[PDB]
Parts: C-alpha cells; sequence; structure tokens
DNA sequence: TGGTTTTTATATGTTTTGTTATGTATTGTTTATTTTCCCTT
DNA sequence: AAGGGAAAATAAACAATACATAACAAAACATATAAAAACCA
C-alpha cells in the first residue's frame, strides 16, 4: 500500500485520503458468533498452553536479575516495569517472595509488609490507598497549624511524613507494588502527586509497573525527580487475563474502561445466593429511584441521592429474609464496601445512605444478566 | 472474593527459617562462581564507604545552595529605603523552583508574617484573600502568647489590636501554573493597604520561566505597579554553574587515584545534563551514583584499588587482567623494541610469578588529572575573574586534550595557555579501573528509549522469546510454536504495513490468513482431557471461531496499550492507528 | 495619500486595548457578565474559564457598537471618519 | 451519690472537586471538478 | 521528450461529534452545642 512504513515519513505517507469506492465497508457481524464461554474455553487453553515453554524460559532469565534489582531499591531507586505483555505475576512474585525477605534477613522476626496495589481496577481510590498507608507506618497526624485552612490532608500529611523520615535511620520498612501505574483510574494528577511525594521517602521502597505506551508523559521534571525511576524492559508476552476481568474483551475494548461495572460482574459469578439475593434487592430498589428522581433515559451515574438509606434496607431484606438484623447485614454488605460495589456515606440529616456507584443502563444489564437467573 | 480483584491489599509474607548464611547482601559472585565470598563482601563495603564519602559533601553542598539563596533573598528583601513609602518592593525570582524557604527577621516593634500562596490554594481572588489574613492572624497570635473576619480590614485595625505595625510578605509558588485574572486582581486589592499608614507589603515572585511572559498576562497598569521598585534575582541551579562544578569535583575527589572516567561517559553525563535544565544538580548525583553503583557489581578488579587486597591476587584475575587492550599493546611494544623472547615470556603466563608481580607496580601511579582538572579550576577561576564555565566540560577538553582549545573563547589566557598545557598519557591497565558507557546500560536503564522498545519487541519478538529446539518436541505446543508467532507480534506486523483507518474484518481476515489452519487444529485436539474443547474441535467452524476469539483478545491488548483508537462511536466497526515505529 | 501620523507600536496600543475593554467598547466572546442571583455568581468563581488562560492577543472579542452606528456619531471632520465605512 | 470534665450525636456551614446537559463550533463524509507530475511510450 | 491519467487538491452541502461552560451534587474540611458518659471525689 505504502511506500514508507516507519518513521515520520511512514506517519506523513500513511494518512492519505482514501476514496469512497476504495472504502471496504463490511461490519463485523459478517463474523462467527462467539459464545462468552467458549471464548473462555479457548483463550484459557491457549494462554496456559501455546507458548509457556518460551516464556517460562525466558522467566528463569530474568530471575538472574532480581539482585541487580534488589541492589537499586536499597540505594533510593524507584524502580519502574515495562514491557509487552502482563507483568503482574512478575511483579508480586519479585516483591514477595524475593525481595521482602532478602530485606528483612539484611536489616538484622517478621518480614516487610507488602503493600501491593491494583491500579488496573478502574476503582482505585487515593483515600483508601492512603487510609491503608497510615495504618502502616503510623504516622504522627497533623496539628491545626499544619492543617492550612482547607488544605488538602492527604498531601499535607505526606510532607511532615517527608520531614520525619529524613531522619530516621535508612531501613525499608514498607514495599508498596504498583500493578499498571498507568491504569485508568490511577494515571489521575492527584493519584501520581501522592505517590510522587511518597517515592521521596526512602524507607518505603517503590516497584511499579505500567503498559500504556505514551505513559512516561505522565511524568514532569518535578515528578520524574521525587520518583527517579530506573527503567527495565521486561516483555514476556504474558496473556493478563487478570488485567481483562475489570474490562469487557468481547466488545474487543469499547467497553468505556473506567466504568468498574464490568469488573462488578465477574464478582457476582462466585458469591453465596444470599449475597446475590441482597445485591439484587439493592440495585432495584435503587432502580425505583433512578427512574423516579431524574426523569431522564440518558447515562447519569448512581450517586447518594438515589440510593437506599441503611434503616430502610434493613426492613427491606427482612421481609425477603436475606438478613436477620442489622450486623449480619453490616456483615454482608462490607464485602461489597471492600470492593467498592456499593457505597455507604451519610447525608446532611444523618440518614445513612447506600449505593450503587454504576449508570442506569449499567445497572439493567448487570441485573439481568448474572443476578436475575436464580 | 479474591485479591487479585481487590484495590490496594496488603500481603504480611511468610518468612523461612534461616537461610543458614550471612550472605544477605545484593552483590553476586563474579568471574562465573570463581570469586570468594570475602571478596563479595569487601567490595561491599569498599562500595558503601567510597558511595557515602560522596554524598556527605554533596548534602553538604546543598545546604549550601539553600544557605546562600536565604541570604541573597534576604539582603534584597530588606533596606531598599524608598522616600516616596507608597509602593510595594517586588521580587522576581527567575527560574526559581518554588521549594525554597524564607526567613523573616526577628525585628521587634515590628510584625515580620511570611504568607505563601500556591496556585492551588488560589481559585479566585476571596480565596487568596481568606487564606492570607488567616495566615497573618493565626501567625501574630502565634508571637502574642475573641474573632476576627477575614478580609483585608484586619490590615487597616492591625495596630488597633496588636499594638505593633505590620511588615506582610507574599510568596506566590507556582506564578506560572496560577492563572493571571486571579493574580492580577489580587495585587490591585492589596494596592487598597497603602492608606493605612503602618503596613507594608513585599511581593515574591517565583518566575519559574521568564519575565516576558508574565508582562504579556498582566494588565498594564499592574505592571505600571510593580515597577516603583522590582528586583531581578537570577534563582537557579544552572546559573554560572557554580552547584554543578561543585559536586562535579565533589565526586572526581572520591574517585582520585582510584576510579578513572572515560571521555565517552563525561560527554553522555555533559549531553543528558543539558536535555533538563530545571532539575540538573538531581540528575547529575543520579548519573554519578548509576554508574558507581554499575561498577562495583560488575567488575571484580573492584577490590583493588585499596592496596591492602592486592597481596590477594588469584589466577583468574590473571586471566581476564591480561586480555586488557593497553596491555596487547605493551607486549606488542616489546615485540617491536627488543627482539628476544624470554622477558616477553616471563611477562606472560608461563611465568606465574613475574605477571603478577607487574600488577603491583601500576597500581600506585597518582594518575594525575583529577588534581590538575582542580588546579586548573581554581587557577582560572581567581586569576582571569572568570566564571561561566563548566568544570565537567573543562574535564571533558583535558581528556582529550583539547583544552587550550577551548580556553581561547575567553581571549585572556594567552599568556597562560603555555603553563596550563597537559597532555594525558594512557595509563596500563587503565581499562579495569574507570567508568565507561560502551555497552549502553545509563541509556537503557535512566533514559531509555521507552516507546522504541516497546514497538521493537513487538515487531521482532525473536530477541525477547528464547526460541529452543529440544525441548518443544516433548510439550503440547512445539510443533505449532515454530510455525506460529506469539499473537501481539503476529497482529502487530498486519498492525504496521495498515494505513491510517483501517476496517476490524479486513483487519480479521488479514490476520486469519498468516495462522496455519491444520496445526491450530492439531493443537487444539491435542489435549485429550477437555471434553468440552474437543466438542468446538469437531464442528467445520473451527478454525474460524478459534481465529476470533485469539485476534480479540490482541485487538483488546492493543487498545489498553494505546496503539489504536476506536473512530467514531456507535459504529465499532473500524479502528485509527495510533502508534508509529521510528517515531 | 498625504504631517504625518504616528503609527503607535504592538507593545504600545496593549494599554488602549485594555481601556476599550473596561470602557464597555469590546466585550469578553460568549460572555455572562453578571449573574441572577448568589449561587450562580458563586458557581463562576469556581470555574476556570478559557480566555483567561489563552494568551492576551488571542482572544476573541465582541463588539458593543458596530461601525455603522460609529459612523453616525463621530463628526464629519474627522480624519478617521473616512475610514467609518468599508 | 455528686459535681465536673470529656466525648459523642446532631446540626449546620465552607471550599474543593467531579459529573452532566446543552447550544454552538468544529470536523468528517460524500460528490463534482481541476491541477500535478510519475510511469509507460 | 510527450503524454496519459491517477493521485492530490478544492469546494460546497450536509451530518455527526466535540467543546466550553452552566448548574449542581457530593465529599472533604470545619464548627457548635445539648446530651451521654466517664470520672474524680
Amino acid at each position: 500500500a505504502s511506500s514508507f512504513l516507519d518513521t515520520f515519513e511512514g506517519y506523513f505517507d500513511q494518512r492519505k485520503i482514501v476514496r469512497t469506492n476504495a472504502k471496504s465497508r463490511h461490519t463485523m457481524s459478517m463474523a462467527p458468533d462467539v459464545t462468552r464461554e467458549e471464548f473462555s474455553l479457548v483463550s484459557n487453553f491457549f494462554n496456559e498452553n501455546f507458548q509457556k515453554r518460551p516464556r517460562q524460559k525466558l522467566f528463569e532469565i530474568q530471575k538472574k536479575m532480581f539482585p541487580q534489582y534488589w541492589f537499586e531499591l536499597t540505594q533510593g531507586f524507584s524502580l519502574l516495569f515495562y514491557g509487552v505483555g502482563s507483568k503482574r505475576n512478575f511483579l508480586e512474585e519479585f516483591a514477595i517472595d524475593y525481595l521482602s525477605p532478602k530485606i528483612a534477613y539484611s536489616q538484622l522476626v517478621n518480614s516487610i509488609p507488602c503493600l501491593i496495589l491494583n491500579g488496573y481496577n478502574p476503582s482505585c481510590n487515593y483515600r483508601d490507598v492512603f487510609k491503608e498507608i497510615t495504618d502502616l507506618l503510623v504516622p504522627a497526624e497533623l496539628t491545626r497549624s499544619e492543617t492550612k485552612y482547607w488544605g488538602n490532608h492527604v498531601i499535607l500529611q505526606i510532607q511532615k511524613m517527608i520531614d520525619f523520615y529524613k531522619n530516621q535511620p535508612l531501613d525499608i520498612k514498607l514495599i508498596l507494588v504498583v500493578h499498571n501505574l498507568d491504569g485508568p483510574s490511577i494515571r489521575k494528577n492527584t493519584f501520581q502527586t501522592m505517590l510522587s511525594f511518597l517515592s521521596v521517602i526512602r524507607q518505603i521502597a517503590i516497584v511499579a509497573s505500567t503498559d500504556h505506551i505514551y505513559a512516561p508523559l505522565l511524568w514532569d521534571n518535578m515528578k520524574a525527580q521525587n520518583y527517579n525511576f530506573v527503567f527495565h524492559d521486561i516483555s514476556n508476552f504474558e496473556p493478563s487475563t487478570v488485567e481483562s476481568t475489570f474490562q469487557d474483551v468481547m466488545k474487543m475494548g469499547k467497553s468505556d474502561t473506567s466504568s468498574g461495572a464490568e469488573g462488578a460482574k465477574y464478582v457476582l459469578q462466585s458469591l453465596t445466593v444470599n449475597s446475590k439475593k441482597m445485591y439484587k434487592l439493592l440495585i432495584e430498589t435503587q432502580m425505583q429511584n433512578m427512574g423516579n428522581l431524574s426523569a431522564n433515559t440518558g447515562p447519569k451515574r448512581g450517586t447518594q441521592r438515589t440510593g437506599v438509606e441503611l434503616k430502610l434496607f434493613n426492613h427491606l431484606c427482612a421481609a425477603d429474609f436475606i438478613a436477620s438484623n442489622e450486623i449480619a447485614l453490616r456483615s454482608m454488605l462490607r464485602e461489597f464496601i471492600e470492593h467498592k460495589m456499593a457505597n455507604i456515606t451519610k447525608n446532611n440529616s444523618g440518614m445513612e445512605i447506600i449505593w450503587v456507584p454504576y449508570t442506569y443502563a449499567e445497572l439493567e444489564k448487570l441485573l439481568k444478566t448474572v443476578l436475575n437467573t436464580l | 472474593f479474591a485479591d487479585a480483584q481487590r484495590s490496594h491489599y496488603t500481603v504480611y509474607p511468610s518468612l523461612p527459617q534461616s537461610n543458614k548464611n550471612d550472605k544477605h547482601i545484593p552483590f553476586v559472585k563474579l568471574l562465573s562462581g570463581k570469586e570468594s565470598e570475602v571478596n563479595v563482601e569487601k567490595r561491599w563495603e569498599l562500595y558503601h564507604q567510597l558511595h557515602s564519602h560522596f554524598h556527605d559533601q554533596v548534602d553538604h553542598i546543598i545546604d549550601n545552595i539553600e544557605a546562600d539563596l536565604k541570604a541573597e533573598i534576604s539582603d534584597l528583601l530588606y533596606s531598599e529605603t524608598t522616600q516616596k513609602r507608597r509602593c510595594f518592593n517586588t521580587i522576581f525570582l527567575l527560574g526559581s523552583d518554588s521549594t525554597t524557604k524564607i526567613e523573616l527577621k526577628d525585628e521587634s516593634s515590628r510584625y515580620n508574617v511570611l504568607i505563601e500562596l500556591t496556585p492551588k490554594e488560589s481559585p479566585n481572588v476571596r480565596m487568596m484573600l481568606r487564606r492570607s489574613m488567616y495566615k497573618l492572624y493565626s501567625a501574630a497570635d502565634a508571637e502574642e502568647h475573641n474573632d476576627v473576619s477575614y478580609d483585608l480590614s484586619l490590615v487597616e485595625n492591625f495596630k488597633r489590636l496588636f499594638g505593633k505595625d505590620l511588615a506582610m510578605v507574599f510568596n506566590f509558588k507556582d506564578v506560572d501554573s496560577i492563572n493571571f485574572n486571579t493574580l492580577d486582581n489580587f495585587i490591585i486589592l492589596l494596592k487598597s493597604a497603602f492608606k493605612y499608614d503602618h503596613v507594608k507589603i513585599s511581593l515574591i515572585f517565583n518566575i519559574n520561566t521568564n519575565l516576558s511572559n508574565i508582562e504579556k498576562n498582566l494588565r498594564q497598569s499592574t505592571i505600571r505597579l510593580l515597577k516603583r521598585n522590582y528586583h531581578k534575582l537570577d534563582v537557579s541551579s544552572n546559573k554560572g554553574f557554580k552547584y554543578g562544578n561543585q559536586i562535579f569535583q565533589s565526586f572526581l575527589d572520591t574517585v582520585d587515584g582510584k576510579l578513572n572516567l572515560s571521555d565517552r561517559f563525561v560527554e553522555f553525563i555533559l549531553s543528558k545534563m543539558a536535555n533538563n535544565t530545571n532539575h540538573n544538580l538531581q540528575l547529575l548525583t543520579k548519573m554519578l551514583d548509576y554508574s558507581l553503583m554499575s561498577y562495583f557489581f560488575q567488575n571484580a578488579f573492584s577490590v583493588f584499588i585499596d592496596p591492602v587486597n592486592v597481596d590477594f591476587l588469584n589466577d583468574d584475575y590473571l586471566k581476564i587482567l591480561s586480555r586488557c587492550p593497553t596491555f596487547m599493546f605493551f607486549v606488542e611494544g616489546l615485540i617491536k623494541q627488543h627482539a628476544p623472547a624470554d622477558e616477553i615470556l616471563s611477562l606472560l603466563t608461563n611465568k606465574n610469578r613475574g605477571l603478577e608481580e607487574f600488577f603491583v607496580e601500576f597500581l600506585v601511579r597518582e594518575n594525575p588529572i583529577n588534581g590538575h582538572a582542580k588546579f586548573v579550576a581554581r587557577f582560572l577561576e581567581e586569576e582571569l575573574n572568570i566564571t561561566n564555565f563548566n568544570l565537567i566540560e573543562l574535564y571533558h577538553n583535558l581528556l582529550i586534550g583539547k583544552l587550550d582549545s577551548y580556553l581561547d573563547r575567553w581571549s585572556a589566557c594567552k599568556e597562560y595557555k603555555d603553563r596550563l598545557h597537559f597532555e594525558p598519557i594512557d595509563t596500563i591497565f587503565q581499562e579495569l579501573f574507570t567508568l565507561d558507557n560502551r555497552s549502553g546500560l545509563l541509556t537503557q536503564s535512566i533514559f531509555p528509549s521507552y516507546k522504541s522498545n516497546i514497538e521493537d519487541n513487538l515487531l521482532s519478538w525473536e530477541q525477547v522469546l528464547p526460541s529452543l529446539d529440544k525441548e518443544n518436541y516433548d510439550t503440547l505446543s512445539g510443533d505449532l510454536d515454530k510455525i506460529m508467532a506469539p499473537v501481539l507480534g503476529q497482529l502487530f506486523k498486519l498492525y504496521r504495513e495498515a494505513n491510517m483507518t483501517i476496517n476490524i474484518y479486513d483487519f480479521y481476515i488479514a490476520f486469519r490468513e498468516t495462522l496455519p489452519k491444520e496445526e491450530i487444529l492439531n493443537f487444539i485436539r491435542k489435549d485429550p482431557s477437555n471434553t468440552k474443547l474437543l466438542e468446538l474441535a469437531e464442528t467445520p467452524d473451527a478454525f474460524d471461531k478459534v481465529a476470533l476469539i485469539l485476534f480479540m483478545q490482541a485487538i483488546f491488548a492493543f487498545e489498553n496499550m494505546g496503539l489504536i483508537k476506536f473512530q467514531s462511536t456507535k459504529s465499532y466497526d473500524l479502528v485509527e492507528k495510533c502508534v508509529w515505529r521510528g517515531i | 495619500r498625504i504631517n504625518t501620523i504616528k503609527l503607535w507600536l504592538k507593545k504600545d496600543v496593549k494599554n488602549v486595548w485594555e481601556n476599550l475593554v473596561q470602557l464597555d467598547f469590546f466585550t469578553e466572546k460568549s460572555a455572562v457578565g453578571l449573574r441572577d442571583n448568589a449561587t450562580a455568581a458563586f458557581y463562576a468563581s469556581n470555574y476556570q474559564f478559557q480566555g483567561t488562560m489563552i494568551p492576551f492577543d488571542l482572544r476573541s472579542y465582541q463588539m458593543q457598537i458596530i461601525l455603522q452606528e460609529l459612523r453616525r456619531i463621530i463628526p464629519k471632520s474627522n480624519m478617521y471618519y473616512s475610514w467609518t465605512q468599508l
């Protein structure tokens, strides 16, 4: 077709005008209609059998790189892994099996806590991650002169934490492991600002990974200073079958990538029937409140106004015999809260509202495909 | 509820009982397992005393770049006694990073409050004032040892409520990131505090880029207010090179007499430090550390820079140092000058004593370029009053021999170019004690061609996956592995040879013709255990369905890498390519 | 066609340009000047408009007084009166 | 028991931040017509 | 060397999509006071 294939020469030469007769418009409906269960059947056979023996031998080669990375984490370098393929099974085998026992032995008993962080999850929140880090470090919380008139308490406590840890002994006491640092909810500027200032602290060791090809566009001179990555290419052509769970693969990637409701569809498939009857009751009651309050077909994502309050919800699931009391209700709610499939917050009157963060069209699709089959 | 589907879970991993060893250092045994354990731990602690001696001085340097900058801004913030007394003294800090603290005077019978405003703290003009009036009322009760409305009426009631007059200082942090409608309206708001007879305002602008960009943004009547007294103070780590010359000289003091710097390394330092002009000194330190980390990790001869370990010398050391290219040039020089064979044979390995006695001679030379560069930099400083020079490219042109061809640009060293002349001499065995990048490790680890390493692994992929020959005829798919590419690598060359907008279905058929039809269906049948998978294989439609399943997880993997746009939502039939190789 | 008239420079007409803005001869292009109530004036103060962030000489403006009105007010004895008509 | 202090529940206010709807501006798509130089002669 | 003729360019009408901002919601950040609850005493 084109004479040039790669340079700016190939960019300028392949972006030509195609004529209307020269366009061969074939709809993708002219294809074998593939069921979802045989999609998973053929994919799990090729991902577990096609090139294991090259990928296993490649993983034995780059396992000899592990003391060379550990020498870099003891010198204050954050450590970014790029390449083509899934880097997830590499990253949590290096950081849990190799890295964490060998820092602890070199500081002489228990291992270093290894907070790993799934950034391919589109529901990854930076305030919940920082809630986890202050449980592990237990920093001195922020005095009144330090909270500077609606200052950001997450950023202003890291800056107190840097000045504290500039005088502590140089010992790794946390390893935060960021899978897909350029993932959908973690590529935002408030998340990167958190993790850059948190990377200045030499007492915690950053081990991160990126999949997108324009990932270095995400760090300017100030963020690349605080990070000071050393970059490592680990191409291994792994399938990424866990990253292809929060995002529908039957639609080839036009599932909007930031919903999180497609990843919720995977969570419902292996639950209790009494935990699916509750969540079905929660969806159907909020679906009543979205069609009432909005008066609008178009996609608005469900928030606190459309949510059920908690004491009214306990009456709904006691008549349908899901929950016997308030505590057994709250014990099977929190498994949805930790996966952020349901949120609990209070309004301006004290009503404790429970609500599902998905749009109306994603809420009726989810109600029919997994929940209403019983 | 798997942990793989959660966000941010915490592992408390299990550590084994005891691995029988005090081997917990990241250095490995070199010489393919011929190096002793006592050499590995010696090379570890000889690294840390050469690493810490470098960072004890760099931390001393960085503490001087702030103590100088606190004092240079404080000479200029105070004592400009204007006789008109109805304006503010403005301090433009050209190119300043907003990470400098400003200490104000104590200076009793006067309050000196410092009010710092970031562009995140400035969404609009009333939020600039309610934070500024909170920061002075909170910092005046801190020095005092009822409530006030936070507005500019606190400035007029300041003597009537605290008894001392005021001197407030504004420190705008990222003024290139603030919008200039708000900062213009706030300077005009502070202009209304010049009727109160007991206050003086002082603005400090941390302009990271330019003054010419700022005066095109502010309105013209504000610049006429900012010009009654302003002071431009150039604040940079890169001005006059005077702090980059101190960190690089601090590096050459640590490796004086024990490590050399190749000019291929020094001009790499010199080129990469010019591509980042705002943060040079952290990036100068990062490259000198990672090359120093690289040396002690890879050279078994790293233990031979202190003379007490020369009495250890072994046989595998003797087989590896003699392939030094200067050492062959020395034996070549003894061939061409002295005809007989025995003195050259006493140098080589057939005399077991002589070669290891030959290496103890050449470790003690000073190798005097490290002191002579410090000699030139001090002499060219105080004699000629020259400030604007790199010591880095002075050290680079000194390694080559182009010293006087570098000094002629100042046109005042013509009476001194003969006494400063120095031709370097190639010492023997200097390749074993040196810092160089001829392998390409620093421009792969610190400065990688990121996207070009992605498309090369996609397109080529033979450099990545091992092509093995014995083990494949045993396994389930090794008849398929020699004839079929990995699907991300197969789809990328169909991606590469295509035009901008491509139909998915035509891109599916063009993918499908590349695959072997008989051996995919032979591979899908070679597992006898899955009954559900063998039922798909009996269908006549088996290859057309396996090819689509295998296509549309790679057309999915190319989207979240960013290689493919789905043009024109509501249509979902054709895609646009984002990424070209080579760019 | 013609003593001579000074042509003021690009840096000097900038002050003249900003006075015609503040005398309501030029308005910002699609601008909402004062809001109806206090909450709409508060919502607009937290939004950061585009014309603020684009450079000075690239802001699109519009016109309070059109040229056909501008010919009728300026007297016939001005030297600029011939240029109030295309 | 008893007063006093401290925490909590309830209640409202403030500022930042993120979502959505919509009118207008931009951009792509198709069809007719004209100019430019590559590839055969 | 001439020349055919297909690629490239231009224009114009129309459709489809993106964008700037208005309006608002909600969460973080903040204060207040009566009632509970410890708690000395």
